[PDB]
């Protein structure tokens, strides 16, 4: 029957100058395809057709897309489909075609783009004046491609790598259309200015998360292939950080087109334009996307000679920033190769910077960091330099007292907790534990003698109090949780948890002890 | 006692902590120099020495003597003590 | 911005949930951050209406915008679970043992997935102390490697009163109950003993004592004062005032700031 009312709305509407979308699905769905193809062929009338038989496109492409296809079946709506392609006017074609946004998602995303990528062509040709419309088929084709997930060492299920190459395909003809032309005309500019705006778009999502050998290094090569025959190359090269620190890692790391960029190579001036890129890495959270930038930091650095790296580089905000940002993932990031791998990073970035340039970031990540652990590595780094630091400075004067203030101060130090606070403690009193023994009084190059009996009063003596305190609170809680226990007539294992703590302060004490030990017997 | 505290709901976040490998008695690395013995002029003693225990954490020998001659005991867990 | 608001001023059925879902499709970055925040918030002080509807909402955005996009979403519920069953834990492993006097509870939260930061400083009251000491220490036995970092400025409570003509409960901020603590050992307090006890930084401070002031409980010496306007100062006196009357029995001074 929905045929006969098929045909009944042709000659309707085949006189003159929705439903009709209807009547369509219907026929497609199980019945006859055969007499609506008996009815397009004979080309009466194309004046509809022409103007509305666009519609039933999307019944066509679901009953091939939804169908498993591997089938004599297809071919039959094959045809038709072409010859909607072919008899429909374009302006409201590619609009249905650009239906595959929302349609599809997930695994069956793949198979619509690569399913409507070719009539995406032949219909956008047709109209030859449009780049606005390219403009919004290469935005909604990567829209619904930045969706799928991925893949590394993977045969891909999503279909991501086939779309890249199929994606490549379908744009170059675009972009070998402006390689030449004489004129100036507007339309060939907008054609610039959406071509790279989808480059910073496939530069952004895709190739900043993908892992390298390669079908995403013939992307990226062909990407920024793009952006070289179009003006704007990318060595000239907001929001689009993301899009550049891609390109950057690209170029950098996986020396794609690196031949175009001057030789530079002095690992200075790569660093510091590259430093940025690094943070935009670092402030991400993915294991990917940190990974790069982490390899990124470690290449730039690698080559750069030991305390080279000059205190004046600190005065552009990365160069603060970024070892902060190593600091983030250490502590922060599920990944323990990764934070093990931060932390490294960081040791060979202080290592870098020259002297001054260590004592200013050291003061900055003790009152940045906010975290014991990496508090006590920096005292280590500290009691390193102070060390080194005498042969033939700014670890050794009222600089090196500057710094100390900042280790040695106690928050809330009579009542601190000591639990938390121990390792950051054990640091600091190892490191006084050096000083005392070095030098003399009466040698004094370092610091101390100076200090010394503030110290005790403001260090030392409440760190003894604060152990004190401690000790009787923990003691107690245990006693009288026993007391509870055995009044209450799973077994008391659940107490051990608080003998932990009484070691970590009798530790401490062993070291304060021996301190003092030598804070008198070296005076 | 005029105030007294019926509830506390608190908030905390946590984070990891970070692990280096370090003598816990001073702090240096392990398969490095015992802190004292970097402060040293090089001695007949500057040649501490990486002891272990049966409890499986490691010490410089310079350090955990002198826990030794203290206590009898391990000061990390809480073990009387002997070599490995 | 309005787009991400009005989930959650709805949210504070899953019909009127995708009749949002439609215009989300529409610059949704700036908007997750928007909705992360109301998410928390909305987690944090707990209500937040039905907590499966906001799975339901989470997953509706999973298939939509992929992983990543939610993940942090997902990381503050199932913190939000964990947060149930360590309690859970906590008030079993503590039956062993003296009972806390107060009613404890945590939330632990990945500081990673929060938008929650930087703590502020502050000075533990050893009324707060043991339940502290306690709840670390057991942390450290179910998880070995882990900082704990307390955030006292989302922390709230209930103090209990003795001395005033009538019993009171007043529902608190812990820098409230900190400060008010404070008063169990004298009746007048400078402003600048009370940054020199609680650690509260004297910004702070000032706007939490205007609160206080405001609030009934505490007094200046000058009773024609302004609290609205007349600004604090280090030797200014802060009095404790046991005139105190309330039409409620169970009062909350933990109030918007301004
Ligand atoms: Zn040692
Ligand atoms: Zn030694």
């Amino acid at each position: 029957m929905a045929v006969e009312e098929l045909q009944s709305i042709i000659k309707r509407c085949q006189i003159l100058e929705g439903l009709f979308q209807l009547a369509g699905q219907r026929c497609i769905e199980e019945g006859h395809t055969d007499q609506l193809l008996e009815i397009i062929q004979n080309e009466k009338n194309k004046v509809i057709i022409k103007n509305m038989g666009w519609n039933l496109v999307g019944p066509v492409v679901r009953c091939l897309l939804c169908k498993d296809k591997e089938d004599s079946k297809r071919k039959v709506y094959f045809l038709i489909f072409d010859l909607l392609v072919k008899l429909c006017n374009p302006k409201e074609l590619l609009l249905g075609l650009l239906e595959l946004i929302e349609e599809p998602s997930g695994k069956q995303i793949s198979q619509s783009i690569l399913l409507l990528l070719q009539p995406l062509q032949t219909v956008i040709q047709k109209l030859h004046n449009k780049a606005y419309s390219i403009g919004l088929a290469l935005s909604t084709l990567w829209n619904q491609l930045s969706l799928l997930p991925v893949p590394y060492s993977k045969m891909d299920d999503y279909g991501l790598c086939q779309c890249c190459k199929a994606l490549i395909e379908f744009t170059k003809p675009f972009v070998e259309e402006v390689i030449d032309n004489k004129e100036n005309s507007l339309e060939n500019e907008k054609l610039k200015d959406e071509l790279l705006k989808f480059c910073f778009k496939s530069l952004k999502c895709p190739l900043l998360t993908a892992q390298f050998f390669d079908p995403f290094r013939y992307f990226a090569s062909e990407i920024i292939g793009f952006l070289s025959a179009i003006g704007h190359p990318f060595p000239k090269m907001k929001q689009l950080a993301d899009s550049m620190a891609s390109l950057a890692y690209l170029v950098f790391v996986q020396g794609i087109h690196i031949d175009q960029l001057p030789m530079v190579l002095s690992p200075l001036y790569l660093l510091q334009f590259n430093m940025g890129h690094i943070e935009v890495f670092l402030q991400r959270t993915e294991e990917s996307v940190i990974s790069k930038g982490l390899e990124l930091l470690e290449n730039s650095l690698l080559r750069i000679e030991d305390n080279s790296l000059l205190y004046q580089y600190l005065e552009i905000k990365s160069f603060l920033t970024v070892p902060q940002g190593l600091v983030k993932v250490m502590t922060l990031c599920p990944i323990e190769t990764l934070r093990k791998k931060s932390l490294a990073m960081l040791q060979l970035y202080i290592n870098k910077l020259d002297s001054q340039g260590k004592y200013t970031l050291f003061r900055c990540l003790l009152n940045t960091s906010n975290h014991s652990g990496v508090e006590a590595f920096i005292i280590q780094n500290i009691k390193n330099q102070i060390d080194m630091s005498l042969k033939r400075k700014w670890f050794t004067g009222p600089q090196l007292i500057s710094l100390l203030d900042l280790v040695l101060f106690l928050p809330e130090g009579a009542e601190t907790d000591l639990l938390q606070n121990s390792d950051r403690i054990m640091a600091s009193l190892n490191l006084l534990r050096y000083l005392v023994i070095k030098d003399n009084e009466n040698d004094n190059q370092t610091g101390l003698w100076t200090e010394l009996g503030n110290i005790e009063n403001n260090f030392l003596k409440p760190l003894h109090i604060g152990l004190n305190m401690s000790k009787a609170h923990y003691e107690a809680e245990i006693k009288n949780s026993q007391e509870a226990q055995k009044s209450k007539d799973p077994p008391e294992m659940q107490l051990k948890v608080l003998h932990s703590a009484l070691f970590t302060f009798d530790l401490i004490e062993s070291v304060l002890a021996r301190v003092e030990e030598l804070i008198e017997i070296k005076t | 006692k005029r105030f007294e505290v019926k509830k506390w709901n608190a908030v905390a976040l946590w984070a990891w902590d970070i692990v280096v490998d370090n003598c816990a008695i001073c702090r240096n690395h392990i398969m490095d120099l015992c802190i004292e013995c970097q402060a040293n002029q090089a001695s007949a003693t500057s040649e501490c020495t990486v002891a272990w225990g049966v409890c499986n954490h490691a010490f410089h020998f310079h350090c955990i003597s002198r826990w030794l001659k203290t206590r009898q005991v391990c000061p990390l867990d809480n073990r009387e003590w002997e070599f490995q | 911005e309005e787009l991400a608001r009005y989930c959650d001023s709805l949210l504070k059925l899953e019909d009127t949930l995708n009749q949002v879902m439609e215009k989300f499709k529409k610059d949704k970055d700036v908007f997750q951050k928007f909705y992360a925040k109301m998410l928390a918030k909305r987690l944090v002080h707990q209500n937040s209406a039905s907590d499966d509807a906001e799975a339901s909402m989470i997953s509706k955005l999973k298939q939509a915008c992929g992983f990543e996009y939610t993940s942090k979403l997902q990381r503050m519920f199932q913190d939000i679970g964990v947060s149930k069953d360590l309690n859970e834990q906590f008030k079993k492993h503590l039956t062993n043992s003296e009972p806390l006097d107060l009613d404890f509870s945590i939330q632990v939260l990945s500081s990673g997935s929060w938008p929650f930061q930087q703590s502020c400083t502050f000075a533990l009251p050893s009324e707060l102390e043991r339940s502290y000491q306690r709840f670390t220490a057991f942390y450290a036995s179910r998880h070995s490697g882990r900082k704990l970092t307390w955030l006292y400025q989302l922390s709230k409570g209930e103090l209990v009163t003795n001395c005033f003509k009538n019993r009171y409960t007043l529902q608190a901020s812990t820098f409230q109950m900190a400060i008010l603590l404070q008063y169990n050992t004298e009746d007048a307090y400078t402003v600048q003993q009370l940054t020199d006890s609680t650690q509260i930084k004297m910004d702070i401070l000032a706007q939490v004592l205007q609160i206080l002031l405001k609030s009934k409980l505490l007094v200046l010496e000058d009773e024609n004062a302004n609290v609205d306007e007349v600004e604090l100062k280090p030797d200014t006196l802060i009095k404790l005032y046991l005139g105190y009357k309330n039409k409620k029995l169970r009062v909350n001074i933990n109030v918007p700031m301004k």
